[PDB]
């Protein structure tokens, strides 16, 4: 999911692939580029990638319209205790379906046991792990002279 | 040969002949007594011979500066060589392998009869790779009934013998074989490359309750790392985990018989050239 | 070993090709000479780093080519021992390790034997095992 | 030897390494806040000294981690396969080492009620068997044009071989009182 | 050409040739000593390589 700010006049950006093909984006309405506490404004933006793609074709096939809208936490979701409150929640994306500001979740959303409680899944569209991202080790011989 | 020595290294020691022997002929013999010519040009053929393994027939100077400067040199020429042979030594030593087949992509399998030699490939049918094969691409899928297998034992072993040089199969089942190979011969193509990629499962019934439970007991597995285990102890693989001594090869060392071709032409051209020179 | 059959043949055959080259561009150019004799001593001896042959190229033609046959002729001598150090680093044989948690022959096979002594606590302990019984 | 042995380490590796089992100040890694892999582990029991060490690093967002691993404030971030071997393929400078491990795809999520839920997993499904999702790997994830690694057998620069140069260009420096000398001594005697 | 002279000139051909030598001037002895040089090449490259 590619978030790319919207043009002046409001409309997206047109970008097209090196194939030619043009590439397929929607408006999404996330919060502000830092936070939205104390910038209170949820500018509209312009989404576009893998998932985003995913769903255009599941509209097609399936003839359903959307609104894509960005995660105002920006967290995919956990339990928490928050002793503020006393309650166990969902904080994020987990919990915009459930709090019902959102029907669906399209997006990179691992399958877990304790999300799958609550919520269901569809089968896998990505099949993956966890790994581990390290810097690249560039060459350079400790050889201080000759001698 | 080209992998040691950055070329800012080569660049640089022929620029240090050029200096070495203007000073060693234009300043330490031309002011020192003893001083058969002793030119630039047989400074230079004698320095570079020292550089490159000294064995050319060179003329020595006869200054004592002169052979202190040569002397210097030759100390340059041991270090220079000693530190090629050196890292072209570790660059032998720390190699690798590399593939020769691409994929699935390839128009081999799409179209085998309008290309090389037919390439013989086929599936154990009565599955589900079959079902893709045969919705996805019909053309393969009928090339591929003459080569139909009865079982997956029987189709690894028909890749030794010559038989075949493509199963197609189960990426579980076909990496596990791979895996368990004796000998390291059988290696898959992409390194794990998978195309319409699923997942196994248990069949329940329709609208059953049991389902729900069962997919969460799986979850489980998943989530405190049971799989992981069960993976390590009936998925594990003898070449899973993983240097080669070859011998050169015309293919590998036609770079420095390139650079003798070359310096062929480049001495025809000056041939000519000079011959133009004293012509006019 | 360190090279190829067929490598030792354009070795050695490029110094024929050499010597004549430099035998015709030292001769025929406008400018004692290299004989086609004494080319010959210069190729070789260039290559196997002895001092047989007192001539040298004359022409700068000539010269040129001594001077690329001379680091050709290092780069050979050179790789040659690189790659006799690769293959002597690394002709290593590798012998049994890490006890049984080996997984290069968990699996068995008929190449090499594993063995006890019959009725012993060993036996017991592979028998009572639930991941030892292959 | 010095050459063939100048190997900077091998790599961080998986989660078996045990420079990752204990929590050492030089070595940081870390994940995202409030995500899948802090549920994992979380849950997990052999794994509580790791999760110490991560609660104190943790990243808001993996675009800040995989930055600041380009910053060398970090040295490993433990996150979904599929992107950090997108950043592996459009940036040089980060190299994906590694096992995977907890093997869970990405699913669409809706609620229990769900009249989609049928569908959606059908469609799911019948892209993967349609090569749909083979189409959408290949523009937004396979991209390549960039390498993975290397035996690392580093060449010798300048810097490294600077030090004969700077021993020759002295011998045309002592060669010029030389020369004075060779004059001064034939004048001598 | 004498024996002592060429012991001091094939010894120092497979000590990586550095010595003043005297060449003997026969044909034949200089291919002698030219297929004496290769083993002296060979000599030096394996004792190198096995180092
Ligand atoms: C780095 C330091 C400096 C380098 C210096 C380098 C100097 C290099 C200079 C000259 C070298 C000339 C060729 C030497 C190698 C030939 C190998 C060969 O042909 O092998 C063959 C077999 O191979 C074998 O069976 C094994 C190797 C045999 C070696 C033969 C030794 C005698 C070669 C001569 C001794 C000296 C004679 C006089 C030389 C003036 C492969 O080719 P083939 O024959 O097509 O194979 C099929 C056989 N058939 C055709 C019968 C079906
Ligand atoms: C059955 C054999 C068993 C024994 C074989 C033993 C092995 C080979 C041994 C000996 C063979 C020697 C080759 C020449 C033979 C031809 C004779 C001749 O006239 O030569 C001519 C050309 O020859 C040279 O100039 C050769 C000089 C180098 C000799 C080969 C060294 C490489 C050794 C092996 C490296 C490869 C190893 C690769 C793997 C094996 C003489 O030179 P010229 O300039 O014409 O002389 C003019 C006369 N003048 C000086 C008075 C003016
Ligand atoms: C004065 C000369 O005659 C020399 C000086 C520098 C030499 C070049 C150095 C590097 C290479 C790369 C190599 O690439 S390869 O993929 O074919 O191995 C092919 C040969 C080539 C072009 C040399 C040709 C000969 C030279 C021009
Ligand atoms: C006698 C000669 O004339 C030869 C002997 C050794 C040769 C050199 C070997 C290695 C390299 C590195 C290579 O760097 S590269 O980045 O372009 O790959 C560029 C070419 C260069 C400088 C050769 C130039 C030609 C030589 C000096």
């Amino acid at each position: 999911v590619y978030v790319k700010p919207t043009l002046s006049d409001g409309t997206c950006k047109e970008e097209f692939t090196v194939n030619g093909d043009p590439v397929k984006k929607v408006i999404c309405t996330g919060p502000n580029d830092t936070s939205p506490g104390s910038p209170r404004h949820t500018v509209p933006q312009c989404c576009y990638g893998f998932c985003i793609d995913l769903l255009i074709k599941l509209a097609r096939t399936m003839n359903f319209t959307y609104e894509v809208h960005l995660v105002a936490d920006g967290k995919f979701g956990t339990q928490e205790r928050v002793n503020n409150s006393n309650k166990k929640e969902w904080n994020g994306m987990m919990g915009e379906l459930l709090s019902g500001q959102a029907d669906m979740i399209v997006a990179p959303l691992t399958i877990n046991n304790e999300r799958a409680q609550y919520i269901e899944f569809s089968k896998p569209f990505k099949y993956q792990g966890l790994t581990i991202l390290v810097k690249k080790e560039i060459p350079r011989s400790t050889l201080d002279s000759f001698m | 040969f080209l992998e040691p020595f950055s070329a800012d290294v080569w660049v640089m020691m022929f620029v240090m002949l050029l200096i070495v022997s203007a000073v060693a002929v234009f300043v330490f013999e031309y002011f020192s007594p003893v001083g058969p010519s002793f030119t630039i040009g047989k400074a230079i053929w004698l320095l570079w011979g020292l550089v490159f393994n000294n064995s050319v027939p060179v003329q020595n100077p006869k200054g004592t500066t002169s052979k202190i400067m040569v002397s210097v040199w030759a100390f340059f020429a041991v270090i220079f060589l000693a530190s090629y042979t050196a890292n072209l030594a570790a660059f032998m030593i720390q190699e690798e392998y590399v593939d020769q087949v691409s994929g699935l992509s390839d128009k081999k399998f799409q179209r085998p009869n309008d290309f090389s030699p037919p390439f013989r490939f086929g599936t154990v049918p009565n599955g589900s790779t079959e079902r893709n094969i045969r919705n996805n691409y019909a053309e393969m899928h009928a090339y591929m009934g003459k080569f139909n297998q009865r079982g997956v034992d029987d189709a690894l072993l028909s890749l030794k013998t010559g038989k075949l040089d493509a199963f197609i199969y189960d990426a579980a089942v076909l990496n596990y074989m791979a895996g368990r190979d004796e000998g390291c011969k059988l290696v898959t193509i992409g390194s794990g490359k998978v195309f319409a990629s699923t997942g196994y499962g248990i069949a329940i019934q329709k609208d059953s309750g049991w389902k729900r439970q069962v997919d969460l007991a799986i979850l489980q597995l998943f989530g405190d790392g049971e799989m992981e285990e069960l993976e390590a102890l009936w998925l594990t693989g003898i070449c899973h985990n993983e240097v080669m001594s070859s011998q050169l090869d015309i293919d590998n060392m036609a770079g420095v018989f390139y650079m003798l071709g070359a310096a062929m032409a480049l001495s025809l051209i000056t041939f000519i050239s000079e011959h133009l020179f004293y012509w006019q | 070993q360190p090279f190829q059959s067929t490598l030792w043949l354009l070795v050695g055959l490029s110094v024929h090709v050499v010597a004549v080259m430099l035998y015709l561009l030292d001769r025929f150019s406008p400018f004692d000479a290299l004989t086609l004799s004494s080319a010959m001593w210069f190729s070789w001896g260039v290559l196997l780093n002895s001092g047989i042959g007192e001539g040298a190229p004359r022409s700068f033609s000539a010269r040129i080519l001594g001077m690329v046959w001379a680091g050709f002729a290092m780069i050979i001598v050179a790789s040659y021992t690189a790659n006799l150090a690769a293959f002597l680093v690394l002709d290593r044989p590798e012998e049994r390790i890490t006890g049984i948690n080996d997984p290069r022959l968990r699996n068995p096979s008929d190449k090499f034997i594993y063995a006890t002594v019959k009725q012993s606590s060993v036996d017991i302990y592979f028998r009572r095992q639930v991941e030892l019984s292959t | 030897a010095f050459l063939v042995l100048d190997r900077p380490e091998e790599r961080i590796t998986g989660i078996n390494d045990p420079r990752l089992r204990n929590p050492s100040d030089k070595f940081i890694y870390a994940t995202v806040k409030q995500s899948s892999v802090d549920i994992y582990f979380r849950r997990q029991v052999e794994l509580s000294t790791m999760y110490r060490h991560m609660e104190k690093h943790n990243y808001e967002s993996a675009a800040e981690a995989i930055q600041a691993v380009r910053d060398n404030k970090l040295h490993a971030f433990i996150w979904d396969s599929a992107v950090l071997e997108f950043e592996a393929s459009q940036k040089c400078d980060l190299v994906t080492t590694g096992e995977l491990f907890f093997r869970s795809g990405f699913g669409i999520g809706m609620r229990k009620d769900s009249p989609w839920k049928q569908n959606v997993s059908l469609s799911i499904l019948k892209s993967h068997e349609n090569g749909f999702m083979e189409d959408l790997d290949k523009t937004w994830v396979r991209y390549q044009e960039c390498d993975s690694r290397s035996n690392a057998p580093a060449t010798l620069t300048f810097e490294n071989m600077a030090g004969v140069f700077m021993l020759v260009a002295g011998g045309i420096v002592a060669g010029i009182f030389l020369i004075f000398i060779e004059i001064a001594y034939k004048r001598h005697k």
